[PDB]
DNA sequence: TTTTTTTTTTTTTTTTTTTTTTTTTT
DNA sequence: AAAAAAAAAAAAAAAAAAAAAAAAAA
DNA sequence: TTTTTTTTTTTTTTTTTTTTTTTTTT
DNA sequence: AAAAAAAAAAAAAAAAAAAAAAAAAA
């Protein structure tokens, strides 16, 4: 099935930034908590996108915008600043 | 190192519940940058838990511990 | 502080309406329960006032209505469903404001 | 039976970014509906879980073990 | 007094201004700075409106209307430009009072 | 951002030496835009002036520069 | 002590919209007593208001304070 | 340029209305104050030319004469008195004009 | 004569303030130096009485007041803003 | 201390041609303060002159070499 | 600097016109009372210059006439008949002025 | 026999405070005479002090002597 | 006295012919020399004043004429010349 | 340029023993000649001794060498 | 002791310009005196101007200073 | 030359008497002044024979007599005096 | 005004007996120094002789009657 | 040629440093004063050298050094004095 | 003839810095003769000078006109 | 004083020398000039002590001898010629 | 009494003249 | 050293605009 | 057909009333 | 804890002024 297979990719990912972990704390990581972090990404997904379709439903429209995004993640405090600062760099466009 | 503009871009489009939806560039690339703080916050939160319980290694059972407070973040 | 006040007030109507779910059961609830749920609810404003300012924001208006309302309970869909069915007896509700001013002949 | 009109306002007067932010008289009388089923639903998966693994009485350890869901709902 | 209380209600809506001014350029004002540009209204609006008399009094009527307005900020270029736009957008209004106004047809 | 029918109409209504002073419906919704770019004039000016000398927050010697220039404009 | 009336006559003439436009006998010597008075008022307003914030020194923000109601005033 | 020629010959004017006003107060006036009442004197007459224009073209002549000037000079009421006083001497050198042409019989 | 007796008044005086600086320096005077200045005073008196009168004359009233009298003291600067600080005092009379 | 000032007045009347000449009362007192400045001077500078050649007192020779400057003054 | 050099030709006309003294009295000078009296002419120079002003500042005009110069003139009375003889004297070189400027009747 | 019109005019521009301050043509040539006159005069009084002290040639010692009378008549 | 004032005459006559041979070559005369030509030229007046009086007395005059000057002045050769010259232009004077 | 009769004739009456003793205009005319002779000789070999022996200017010394030449010759 | 008296008599007929001129012997021998005391008084005048300046001879400078003197007598 | 060897016999003259000065005071004089007396008497000799001659012609004669030199000598006085004396002591032959 | 160190070098280098002669820098420096006294005292003492027989200014008949001197110094 | 232009780098030298003399004394030079203080600098470098040599040579050296001059500048006292105050100031420099 | 032995060695002593400084009795003898030469070529050249320009006696002027031509020599 | 007593113990035998020149060319000498020798050769002797001090040093010793005192009087050629003929003659002492 | 046009008179502005002051040249 | 130009201010006459008296109407 | 006045009819602004939200007192 | 006033804003109806239709003249 198509959705199996972008979860593999989706793993490789997962597997890509973990690394970069591992070289910061000069210490180890278990393959299988690589494996966890890609089932909530794609488990977490689910309900970004479906929140954000509310959003954007909401929104008097039908496609994602900047705004939409930065309401999704509204929760913890030291990610709303580094969110907001993040998008004045991609802005550049 | 790290997340394809494409793997957000597909992710999401699996997802919709309304296909109307198409991601502009800029929200693609944003998505990158909160795919990245999302799973190493997760990823630290399992090192700074095998550390807590004073351990050799970071496995399953800390990171179960961990689980509420990432939860409660996204 | 003031605000020292208006936490414990939480606390005591969920002391009470917990009580009814105790009742229903056959089981009893611990102090430090009772206690979470006052405290866990406070956590929920912050978000609950956050969230309700950025649909009252979007909508180029001040005064917050049901269907923003309706939006913040949306996640789990058990929920919207009980939200629809109880904002609907608010529509009755209100066909007793036009009973209570009366009109022309 | 259940929450006090005035006392839900102040309360969500104390997380407002913006304090000219409103709440009319219906979203107010539903507000009170949602937090009745928060807490309804806050007790009633405390027990089916002090049950499930068959208590005398519902403790801190079936709680703590109903938080995760509740919060992911909401 | 009466007039002090004006200069209050002026202050709260140039201190709106002073902040969404201080969104757009990164820096933010002075607590006195939102004092100062307010005294500067209330004490511009003298001229404004006392020179909007002799106006009213120079095209000899008692009731004041859009082309005293226009000729009162005549002054720079840029703000002449958009006085004038402003002035169609609000004839929409206008417009909006010929969805309102009886024809009999 | 649009300023009040009502606040610019008691504001003009003081300084009148006759009250048969009407204001017209759109000569009302003109000042309404008049002190609007007054106000934002007067506000970018000064973050201008500000600029200028480079300060690392807006203050009242950069206005007071800008005052002979604002004056004349207005 | 009052303008020179060839200095006053010109810089008037410098500005009219019509240059038809004359300035008469009496009304060139309106004009010497007025921008006198007009210049003794800046100075004397000036000098007053740095006595009054206590300088040794009339400085241009002593000026700058008397700029509002001068202004208004003329 | 010309205009540069004439505000160097008006900052001649305000140096000796300064002198004088210097010695009367026993303090001298700084290089700042007699450039700046120069400066502030030119800026100044950018509005009294335009409402000359605008009350001349107003009362239906193209030369102004008194009366538009002291409609100019309306706003403080030390000033106006002063005006009008000096007025009656001036036109008691009026007085003097009609003299100097001698009469018939 | 009467205008000998004012030299021998303008003298006496003279006498007094020379010895004010005889206790200030302690440096003394002739009696020679005494009579000399004072001669001088006379002598001088004649061209300010002449000139004062030009003042007052060309000011057009039969009173001298403090104007023509500051401006008398006009050739040394030193004087000048000497002679003007004592004015604001006997103004304050 | 100093000069009598019914001496000064007389002085004065003597040497105007027209008497019509009156002297205020505050030019006497400024014309006082003249007369001591003016004796001081011819008194301190002779003074000088007698310092700079180390005379013993201050001789005719050097109130005569200080008639010079005093006359510039005056 | 500027001013030694006008000191200097000064220094000149002084040895030249002192030699007509020593003309008419067959005695001698000393080079030294002749530069005595230069650097004197100048600082007297300075006392008559600064009259001079005080005069044309008091009289509102800016070139100075021969009323202020005999003012000027007042203090020994052989200075001031004279002066007053030779200023008629050089009106008629003026007066030359007058005849040399055709005139056409 | 005497001065140089723009000299004795360039001495005299040295030292006027009001740079608005000219001289018309009767008082310059006055002024030629009165420079004459006065170092004549010098001169004159010079020799007088010279023949009346008996010296071979006229000296600083007599021309000091002199001094004083010159400038009480200037 | 006589001879001390009409000495500094004569001096300053003196002072005035040594200026004129020092314009003509610009070489200068010493204080001391035009002093002592000054006395010289002096006490040579007093050679010519007995010698004119002896000769005019001695002729049986007492009016000297213009024989008697060119009679004392005979001695230098290329002077009795030039001073015969001179006699011509004064006997058309 | 030269001698005075007025002069000489003083000078010479001073040195008469006989007074009844007047002079000729003539022979005055004559002696206005001889006494300018005399002396611009005496200034003349001055300069000459002073050049020939090179002098910087004509000194005491050199007048001392004319001297005795001079007076043989008168 | 001095003059010899075919040198008086040689001298003076070499300047003579009529030769019919004999002179007596007793009018050569008063030569013979006349040009002894000349010489002597030279000498002696010399001599006294040596002294005077305090000389360390009888040498040029005095007698040229006294040369004036000489030919005066002479 | 007839006047240079007879300057020589003048100059001797001279030399002789330049040297009883030499004794009576004890110190003499400097070459060029023996020089510069002989030179000196010889222009004298000028002014002496001219002026000797205009005397003799004066009185009808051209055999000179007594009376033109003592008057020659007419100069100092106290020569005057001395040389009438002498004139006595020659007289006698 | 300070002798060249390349002439004085080249100088020394012209009349050395042995070849192997060089000249330190120090040394070099003194003589220099040496060579500049020299010229110097030879030119005081120049000056000294004219003045002495009284010329007007220093020629050679002086100076040479201080060379014989200067080369015993030296 | 090249001892022609030594002697006359030498003059200009020399020339320099007896204008200095020039303003103290109050006195001149000729330029026989000037041509003939040159002449002896430049002849006067000969036995310098030479015994500069004598002195180098005579202590086993190749080079001369400071010894050597400060032995050249010996039979005067204020030599010593002047040019030991010297030698010490340029061991400073 | 003339100069004694212990005249000259005590002369020498006086100046000597170092008086170990011992004379040989052969060297002494020998000095004897130099000084005897010193003053008789002093005295020669002095009466030579005197004699050469034709002086009256041996004089001063004579002998230091042979001083800069001695000292040389000595 | 003890350098007067030698200064007149000199004069004697300076006086000597110079009374010596007075018989041989029959020439008398100023007394003046008898006093110039005696205070120069005194003054000399600094001139000639200085440097015989500075000679002896200079060739390893300190006690003068024949060597240097020849070295002296090398300035004239006389007086070299003088003075090695005398030296054979007071050697054979 | 009402309504319209031409000639002369007077007023204010702009340009030019005329005089005064300062520098450069022969 | 002496004379004219260059710059600046002031004053006088020409340009511009209105008001008075004479002409024509309703 | 041309001229002027009064009655009725409609339009736009200002004040006041009436409703809604917030905050304090009893 | 419950109710009402206080504050504000909106909207409603009367005030203000013009333009249409009918009446009388040119």
């Amino acid at each position: 099935s198509y959705q199996q297979r972008l979860k593999a990719a989706v793993h490789y990912t997962v597997g890509c930034l973990c690394e970069e972990v591992a070289l910061d704390k000069a210490m180890q990581f278990s393959k299988q908590t690589i494996a966890a972090i890609s089932e909530l990404t794609f488990r977490q997904c689910e309900n970004f996108a479906k929140d954000l379709e509310m959003f954007a439903r909401h929104a008097k429209r039908t496609t994602i915008n900047t705004e939409d995004v930065k309401l999704l993640a509204r929760r913890s405090n030291s990610l709303l600043k580094y969110i907001t600062d993040k998008s004045e760099e991609i802005a550049q466009a | 190192s790290g997340f394809r503009k494409e793997l957000v871009s597909r992710l999401l489009h699996l997802h919709f519940k309304d296909d109307k939806t198409k991601v502009s560039g800029d929200a693609l690339q944003l998505m990158v940058e909160l795919l990245k703080v999302f799973v190493v916050e997760a990823a630290v939160r399992g090192v700074r838990q095998a550390q807590a319980e004073d351990a050799l290694r970071v496995d399953v059972d800390q990171l179960e511990k961990v689980l509420p407070q990432l939860l409660l973040d996204f």
